[PDB]
């Protein structure tokens, strides 16, 4: 029965340990300061040391 | 002088593989590209020629290249888009099937569930301009079963003759009401499974004639 | 893959001999052609080029206008016309396949070459030893010069190492100074300045004795050195 | 009777997780501005529609598909064709570029995602292995290592694939729905699938169980991309909106949406610093959202066509869009 | 004040001509998605009588405004080749235009298999061949010592052959050779016009708009060529076997030529402006 299967999927509600929504946003915005320099495209490379010009 | 021997190499070589990429699609572009939908499709691909199933036939001087989409009984809308620009749509829908619920305890009929298909099929925005092949095959075991078993149980509202003209001719009708588009598009309906090649030399005609009506619309005479 | 080049004999001065290679279990079409000879006891020098297609052909200064390349596509050989041969010209050419894109290891592939016995602003390359002798298992290190800086101003170094065994012919190690050749020993590695390079071993293997080549492909008229012999 | 009360105690227990927007923690943040984003390099040749690109891992080969039966590799720097396969099957909707880039793979309509070995002693991209055995189209295919690959088909499963073996090493049926797009994450031991069914669910390629699931899309999901940290990843449907989901905290924290933007989107992708989502939309635009305070930083236009595909360099330095226009331009 | 007048609608006219072919051909430049055989025999078409409204109206121009010609005689010459050179290319690249379509009305086979853009470039190529065959003689040969006796008239050569000669394969061939296209054209539209009781209604409805449509547009297409053409090419065949007798009123034959310049700035309007899809294009790019 599909019963038993959704159970089994279902299973999972709870074998994971979590984390809230305001420490991973301050994860992210960790990490995106972190790497704003190593972003050419968030911080404009030279057009020296741009390939593509 | 800015490009070295290797940058000279790499540029010669892509612009050679520009050129067989420009050969290929001109070869490709003189293909006439079918979208096959459907009930009879084997008899129908047997009399022309788990994915998408692709056929080529060569009629008359033509080139044509039928894309079967069946087996695919994931949800359309997200390839459906993917046939954009065929010339024509063939579209089966078995007579004989009247009679037929396609089992699930009889939730519906094969004739309904057939024309609700055209009708998504015709309306969708994908092909407002494209012109519909519809077959109706099993014409002899429609004959068949409509001698016994009248037809007035797919079709309550149809009180009219029982013989095999009129019932093709009121399922013919019915089939082309679908279109809410007519003036766009038309529909090429024909009979089969009593016919030779001579279903592909429909097929020809119906191509021809769509071919001839774009170009007309592209002049402004049609 | 498989190079087999044909036409090698003995030819007298002023004759016209045809060099014809075979190029089977691999996409000759795409691949563009090189000749190199290699006189007895001496160095490689490039001969003659012909590109995918014909559409791009080069010769050597000293062999230019005599010497005539022309590739079959369809039947995947390749043929070298040489008309006027001169005692210089006794020499064995060796037939190499390169194709040109990012990541591509051009010169990758060399053939047996074919024997023949007859009879102005080029990059000069040179080696700092024609031969030194060596023991395994110990740091081995063999270093070139370049007369121009071979730092293209893409930022690609165009230096070629290349290793030929005895009794065999080349195989390609380093081709842009930085990478290594496919199928070939990690000990190898490649490292130099702009103009100053150095091919060192990690850890010398008795396979590794022979004489290393090294070329620049910043221009085409392509130069190559005396050579480094190492022995055991 | 059918497991009623199970469904209400999840949507509680991560209701109750709620504590703080996105939003709110990004107030201080300096805004980006406007992105002076133009094309540098143009690419043309297959001239039917585009439909897949990807980078390479050297940040210079790109990989594009096309529906006439050829996918092409690109050299970025000068826009050179390196390589041009011809598909036997030309319905192909989905490519990717092997992390060594020894390995090439595309599906479309078929069953399969053929497996392309670019290095070959030969010299051609000759087909290595099919990796036959889905009944639905293919979605999308994404190398793991240079012998295992993640595939997507519209039959709802998503199976782990062998490439010397041929067969599947996992299987994923955890959607109701057909999956439309796989994201790998930064370490390839865990990706998450969307589908047609309005959700993203996570998987893990080494048990394969999903582990987390997420519906906060109101149609069907179209494209998806893992956050470069690897613990969040953005999903684009039809609603005309794109939302990120963190995989530790199992909730949208914020979405990407305009009011004058209706249509579906198409692509999505993250930048190397994780600031900006490059989505492809159906309205022949590309929008750059600013991922911290969900405004738009930039606009590509560049096509005459549907945005079909697009993807930024693992060195982040260009982004390259591709559409139904036949044309792929690289933006930086 | 005349004078003014006359120049200042002149040039207005001139000017509307060269925008109107500019941006026609600009419109098949930018984009490529109109680059078809029949949007390229129109952006050829374009660029005719773009050569025609920059090279020949400004001299034309002078000529009227000043009622005398102030150039010399090599100016004249030159004047009158390209003239003819250039009008007898925009008739024939519309003559091209309509066999195209005759073709593809009438012949999908080809349509779909061999038609090309070879097949647009070679019809530009003959039509331009044919202008150059007009407008040599004159340079060649002829050029009596009655023409241009005037040393302030710049008239165009009346020698009877050449005369009949060039106004028939200018106008009278490919105004017979059009004709015939587009009765054919005709022909087969009334046969695919032609090939429940509501339905049957509408569909006679749909059938009459589109046999309407297609009477219209011939109308157009002939009418249009005719007004700005056939006046101009009777006088040019008259004049000269009706010299002793006509009196040719200096305001007909003005009226005339200008009626046969305009049909360079009706061209495009006819084919180019007009069109779905560079009406379209124009709108995007706007
Ligand atoms: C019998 C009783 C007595 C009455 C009888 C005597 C008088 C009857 C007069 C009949 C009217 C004649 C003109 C028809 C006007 C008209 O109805 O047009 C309407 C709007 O279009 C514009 O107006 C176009 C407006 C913009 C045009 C561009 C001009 C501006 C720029 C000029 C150049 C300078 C650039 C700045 C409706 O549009 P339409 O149906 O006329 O459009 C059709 C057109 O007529 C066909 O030619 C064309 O065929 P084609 O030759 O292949 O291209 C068709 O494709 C289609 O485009
Ligand atoms: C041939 C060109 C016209 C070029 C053209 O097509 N212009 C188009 C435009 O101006 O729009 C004209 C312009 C000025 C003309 C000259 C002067 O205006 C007038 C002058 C008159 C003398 O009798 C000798 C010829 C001479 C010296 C003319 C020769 C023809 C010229 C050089
Ligand atoms: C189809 C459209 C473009 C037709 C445009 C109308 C043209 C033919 C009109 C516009 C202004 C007109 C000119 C205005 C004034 C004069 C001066 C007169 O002494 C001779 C005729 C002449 C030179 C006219 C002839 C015709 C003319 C050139
Ligand atoms: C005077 N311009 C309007 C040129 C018109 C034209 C084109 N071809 C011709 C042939 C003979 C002729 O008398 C006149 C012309």
């Amino acid at each position: 029965a599909q019963a038993r299967k959704l159970v089994e999927q279902l299973k999972m509600e709870a074998n994971i340990d979590r984390i809230k929504v305001s420490k991973a946003a301050a994860d992210l915005m960790a990490y995106c300061e972190a790497h704003a320099k190593e972003d050419p495209l968030l911080t404009p490379v030279p057009a020296s040391e741009n390939p593509f010009r | 002088c800015t490009l070295s021997a290797e940058d000279k190499a790499a540029v010669e070589r892509s612009k050679m593989i520009d050129r067989n990429l420009r050969e290929d699609g001109e070869k490709a572009a003189r293909e006439v590209k079918l979208l096959l939908l459907g009930s009879g499709k084997n008899t129908i691909v047997k009399q022309m020629k788990t994915g998408i199933v692709e056929t080529h036939f060569t009629f008359k001087d033509l080139h044509f290249k039928m894309f079967d989409v069946g087996a695919q009984r994931s949800e359309r809308k997200k390839w459906i888009h993917c046939f954009e620009g065929v010339t024509a749509i063939i579209f089966c829908v078995a007579l004989s099937d009247y009679d037929l619920v396609l089992a699930d305890e009889a939730e519906m009929n094969r004739m309904h569930a057939s024309m609700k298909l055209f009708d998504s099929i015709c309306n969708n925005k994908w092909f407002t301009d494209t012109s519909i092949i519809l077959f109706l095959n099993k014409k002899d075991l429609f004959e068949e079963k409509i001698k016994k078993s009248p037809l007035t149980i797919c079709y309550p509202e149809y009180a009219g003759s029982n013989t095999y003209e009129e019932a093709a001719a009121y399922i013919q009708c019915q089939f082309e009401d679908l279109n809410k588009r007519k003036d766009t598009k038309e529909i090429y309906t024909h009979f089969t499974c009593s016919t030779d090649t001579k279903n592909v030399q429909f097929v020809f005609d119906a191509v021809t004639d769509v071919i001839i009506k774009n170009n007309l619309k592209d002049c402004g005479l049609f | 893959v498989q190079l087999v080049e044909s036409g090698g004999g003995l030819v007298q001065p002023g004759g016209s001999r045809k060099l014809s290679c075979s190029a089977s279990g691999f996409a000759f079409s795409s691949f563009g052609m090189h000749w190199v000879r290699q006189a007895p006891e001496k160095g490689l020098e490039w001969v003659a080029y012909i590109s995918s297609g014909s559409g791009t052909i080069y010769y050597a200064d000293t062999v230019k206008g005599r010497f005539t390349i022309s590739r079959d596509d369809p039947k995947n050989t390749l043929f070298l016309q040489m008309t006027s041969l001169r005692s210089e010209d006794t020499a064995m050419y060796y037939c190499v396949r390169s194709i040109y894109y990012y990541g591509s290891s051009p010169f990758d592939f060399w053939g047996q070459g074919t024997t023949l016995t007859v009879s102005s602003a080029d990059i000069v390359m040179t080696q700092a030893t024609s031969s030194v002798p060596v023991t395994p298992g110990e740091s081995v290190s063999i270093s070139c010069r370049s007369s121009k800086s071979l730092l293209h101003s893409n930022g690609n170094t165009y230096l070629y190492w290349f290793l030929q065994r005895p009794g065999q012919s080349p195989q390609l190690l380093i081709y842009r100074m930085s990478n290594l050749a496919s199928g070939v020993p990690d000990r190898f590695s490649g490292s130099g300045s702009g103009t100053a390079f150095t091919l060192t071993i990690s850890r010398l293997e008795a396979e590794d004795v022979g004489v290393y080549y090294c070329m620049q492909h910043l221009e085409y008229p392509l130069t190559f050195g005396a050579g480094t012999k190492l022995e055991l | 009777q059918e497991a009623e009360q199970l469904k209400n105690q999840i949507r509680d227990a991560r209701k109750a997780c709620a504590d703080a927007t996105l939003s709110q923690i990004t107030n201080n943040i300096d805004p980006v501005g406007r992105i002076q984003m133009r094309t540098r390099r143009t690419l043309r040749g297959h001239l039917a529609k585009i439909y897949a690109m990807h980078w390479g891992t050297d940040s210079r080969l790109l990989v594009s598909a096309s529906q006439d039966g050829k996918l092409i590799i690109w050299d970025s720097y000068t826009t050179n064709k390196v390589h041009a396969i011809p598909l036997r099957s030309s319905w192909v909707m989905t490519c990717a570029y092997a992390p060594s880039g020894n390995y090439v793979a595309c599906g479309g309509l078929d069953n399969i995602c053929s497996i392309y070995n670019l290095k070959t002693r030969e010299g051609n991209v000759r087909v290595s292995r099919e990796l036959a055995g889905h009944t639905g189209y293919l979605s999308c295919c994404r190398f793991l290592d240079d012998n295992q690959i993640v595939t997507s088909s519209g039959d709802t499963t998503c199976a782990l694939w062998d490439i010397e073996t041929g067969q599947q090493t996992t299987t994923f049926t955890g959607h109701t729905g057909d999956v439309m797009s796989l994201s790998l994450a930064p370490d390839t031991r865990l990706f998450v699938s969307g589908a047609c069914d309005a959700s993203a669910k996570l998987w893990d390629v080494r048990e394969g169980m999903c582990r987390q699931t997420f519906t906060g899309h109101e149609s069907d999901i179209n494209a998806i991309c893992f956050f470069p940290n690897g613990n969040a990843f953005a999903t684009g449907s039809d609603d005309a909106t794109c939302r990120l989901f963190d995989l530790r905290a199992d909730q949208e924290l914020m979405t990407y949406s305009h009011d004058n933007i209706i249509c579906g989107i198409t692509s999505v992708s993250f930048s190397k610093s994780g600031r900006l989502l490059l989505a492809g939309y159906d309205d022949f635009n590309c929008n750059v959202w600013d991922a911290l305070k969900a405004d738009r930083a930039g606009v590509l236009a560049g096509h005459d066509n549907r945005v079909s595909c697009l993807g930024v360099t693992d060195d982040g330095m260009a982004v390259a869009t591709g559409s139904w226009d036949s044309f792929l331009k690289i933006w930086n | 004040s005349y004078q003014v007048i006359t120049s200042l609608l002149l040039g207005t006219l001139i000017f509307c001509a060269v925008l109107g072919n500019a941006c026609v051909v600009a419109a098949i430049a930018l984009e490529r998605s109109l680059q078809n055989v029949a949007n390229y025999l129109i952006g050829s078409l374009a660029v005719t009588d773009l050569m025609v409204s920059v090279l020949v109206l400004p001299m034309a121009a002078l000529y009227q405004v000043l009622n005398k010609w102030t150039l010399g005689q090599v100016t004249c010459d030159l004047f009158i080749a390209l003239d003819v050179l250039c009008c007898t290319s925009s008739i024939w690249h519309l003559c091209a235009i309509a066999l195209d379509r005759y073709w593809a009305i009438t012949d999908p086979i080809d349509y779909v298999n061999k038609r090309t853009p070879r097949r647009a470039a070679a019809l530009i190529s003959l039509t331009w061949l044919i202008g150059f065959l007009i407008s040599i003689p004159p340079m060649l040969g002829w050029r009596t010592p009655e023409d241009r006796s005037d040393p302030d008239a710049c008239t165009i050569s009346k020698d009877h052959g050449y005369t009949i000669y060039s106004t028939f394969g200018a106008f009278y061939i490919p105004l017979l050779l059009m004709l015939v296209l587009y009765g054919r054209i005709f022909r087969a539209a009334r046969f695919r016009i032609r090939k429940n009781e509501r339905n049957a209604e509408a569909k006679r409805k749909m059938a009459l708009a589109r046999e309407r449509k297609t009477v219209k547009t011939l109308g157009i297409i002939m009418g249009t060529f005719i007004l700005c053409w056939l006046p101009f090419f009777i006088v040019a065949l008259v004049l000269p076997f009706c010299e002793s007798s006509c009196h040719m009123p200096t305001l007909l034959g003005a009226i005339i030529n200008w009626l046969g310049y305009s049909n360079s700035l009706l061209n495009p309007v006819i084919y180019a402006y007009f069109n779905k899809d560079f009406q379209n294009a124009f709108k995007k790019i706007i």
